[PDB]
């Protein structure tokens, strides 16, 4: 159907604006060191999630690993914008939804694989704005920071989420309602 | 000790300053961890002395060896030795103001989720 | 979404719709409550109704958040200082200020026992970076770059000749320190 | 305030909520600004020169 394609397209455009997202290095463009002796650095870098690399300077392309534990309760948060879960749990939901929805499309019958995704769609983008608020809240407590387009990528995927599950909600809601017709 | 204040200033958070002479205070902007700085302008002008018991024979030749390494430029060269060539230091809301309330909003969303999903189990369950 | 999602996901309520809340009227539900302008529908389940108060205290902390920081500007705003004699520069930091070297300005303010003009000397020979210059023209240049951070104490005949020249960004205020003149 | 009739179609609605955004907009600077006028008293403007 109609509302299926734009669902299988909608899976797929959430699914790899996330992935691209949390893997590309280009969330953030601030001013930072790209190396690991006073070293006349402060050059312009973009830095991802893992990796900070600079954009100019005498290392055109050198990359670093961001260090994320450089006294407690806040310790918290730089343990939650460290390992990314929220980011990385938004980007397994939305694999977890594109099943779903393809399951569907094979037994049939079953209905609640549709609500399903739908359920696992609403939810990544609700983990999502929770990962953006942590990554923002962590950068704010370490100037010209800009963001890039893995940053809207993610914002992006976000919005695809919400409105595929709103269209896997619609087709549950349909294919409940076929149900009532025949009756 | 110099070192006592130096430590008060760095533990207390903001909550005491030390008053101090220049030169210690210029040589510690320079070491780790780079958390002190010096404030305003000096409240009086002053100097070391090579200091001898009152009288004491020893005291014209020191002087005398003060303005020679004075004017041979070595003074200097000891000053920025141990100081500067040595030295290890080389508005709207944001979101940190209100990270609460928007975790508050994404805490009710998804227990309104679990309370939505949780009753239709059930009403489903029950019709089996 | 989600409050789209918790009132007509599921069909056991639905008899024709049991909530007015469609996609379309929880756009426009979530709307209205940020504006705090009240609507016409409102949620009558208890999913749907943590959905709307989480909601309404976010969107009573955002506009209390709004309203109490742009009157925290328009206030510091109405505070600010013109600064305009040797006394406000005296009694502040934030504004530098010098003369230039090798004449009789900077001699004036080396030589005074008038408190206000000690104080003003004793800050100007220790400030870094120095905060005398070579030649007038250089006096002049700081203050006009300086976006209102340098203030320059020179003669009043020279003061009232720049303040005719273009690009008019100069002034002069206060009254003169003292009395005397070229020979 | 709150009346007895909320807009019901798109075209209406978009009007409906362009006008309670601009309604907070300013309703928010009447009271920061009232608030900032009672906080600074400065009331000087007579001869200055
Ligand atoms: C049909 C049910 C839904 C009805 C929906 C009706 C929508 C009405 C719009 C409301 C607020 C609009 C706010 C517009 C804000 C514009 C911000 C802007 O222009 O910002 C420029 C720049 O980015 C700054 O840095
Ligand atoms: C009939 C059903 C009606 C609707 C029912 C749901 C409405 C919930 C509304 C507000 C929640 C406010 C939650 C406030 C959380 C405060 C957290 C707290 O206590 O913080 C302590 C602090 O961290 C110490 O330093
Ligand atoms: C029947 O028993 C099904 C309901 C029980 C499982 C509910 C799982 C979903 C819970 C709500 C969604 C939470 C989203 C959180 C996003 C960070």
């Amino acid at each position: 159907g109609v509302q299926m394609l734009l669902t299988i397209v909608g899976a797929f455009a959430a699914f790899s604006l996330m992935t691209i997202a949390v893997g590309t290095d280009y969330w953030l463009y601030s001013r930072g060191v790209c190396k690991t002796s006073k070293k006349n650095e402060e050059v312009m870098t973009h830095s991802g999630l893992w990796r900070t690399c600079c954009l100019e300077g005498n290392f055109k392309g050198l990359c670093k690993q961001i260090d994320h534990f450089p006294d407690t309760a806040e310790y918290f948060l730089r343990a939650v914008r460290a390992s990314s879960i929220f980011p990385i749990l938004s980007v397994i939901l939305l694999f977890m939804g594109g099943l779903c929805i393809a399951a569907s499309e094979f037994y049939k019958t079953r209905h609640n694989i549709i609500l399903s995704a739908g359920i696992f769609f609403v939810s990544a983008g609700l983990s999502n704005i929770i990962g953006i608020i942590v990554y923002i809240s962590a950068n704010a407590g370490d100037n010209s920071y800009s963001y890039g387009w893995s940053f809207y990528f993610g914002a992006l995927s976000f919005i695809i989420a919400e409105m595929v599950g709103v269209l896997a909600v619609h087709m549950f809601i349909d294919r409940h309602k076929q149900l009532r017709a025949t009756a | 000790t110099t070192a006592e204040g130096v430590a008060r200033v760095r533990k207390s958070k903001g909550k005491f300053a030390f008053l101090l002479e220049s030169t210690m205070n210029e040589y510690i902007e320079q070491r780790k961890p780079c958390d002190t700085m010096k404030v305003g302008g000096n409240l009086d002008s002053k100097g070391y002395g090579v200091a001898t018991p009152k009288g004491s024979s020893l005291r014209t030749p020191v002087n005398l060896a003060v303005l020679k390494l004075s004017e041979a430029g070595v003074l200097d060269k000891l000053k920025n030795k141990w100081w500067y060539d040595k030295g290890e230091c080389g508005s709207a809301l944001s979101l940190s103001n209100v990270a609460g309330v928007f975790y508050i909003l994404v805490g009710g969303l998804g227990l309104a989720m679990l309370v939505a999903l949780i009753e239709f189990c059930y009403k489903s369950r029950a019709e089996a | 979404v989600v409050l789209f999602l918790v009132s007509r996901f599921s069909p056991y309520e639905w008899h024709q719709p049991p909530n007015e809340f469609g996609i379309f009227n929880s756009l426009w539900f979530s709307l209205g409550a940020f504006m705090q302008q009240g609507c016409d529908i409102s949620p009558r389940s208890l999913s749907g109704r943590i959905v709307g108060g989480v909601w309404w205290f976010f969107t009573l902390i955002i506009i209390s958040s709004y309203t109490a920081n742009l009157a925290a500007f328009l206030t510091v705003e109405r505070m600010v200082s013109p600064i305009e004699s040797a006394e406000d520069l005296a009694k502040q930091t934030e504004i530098a200020y010098g003369t230039l070297d090798s004449g009789s300005t900077k001699e004036f303010f080396r030589r005074s026992k008038i408190a206000v003009y000690e104080k003003m000397w004793t800050y100007m020979r220790s400030a870094e970076p120095s905060v005398f210059t070579r030649t007038t023209a250089e006096g002049v240049a700081r203050v006009r770059k300086s976006k209102g951070k340098f203030a320059f104490l020179l003669e009043s005949t020279m003061n009232e000749y720049i303040e005719q020249r273009k690009p008019c960004d100069t002034m002069k205020v206060g009254g003169n320190l003292d009395s005397k003149g070229y020979g």
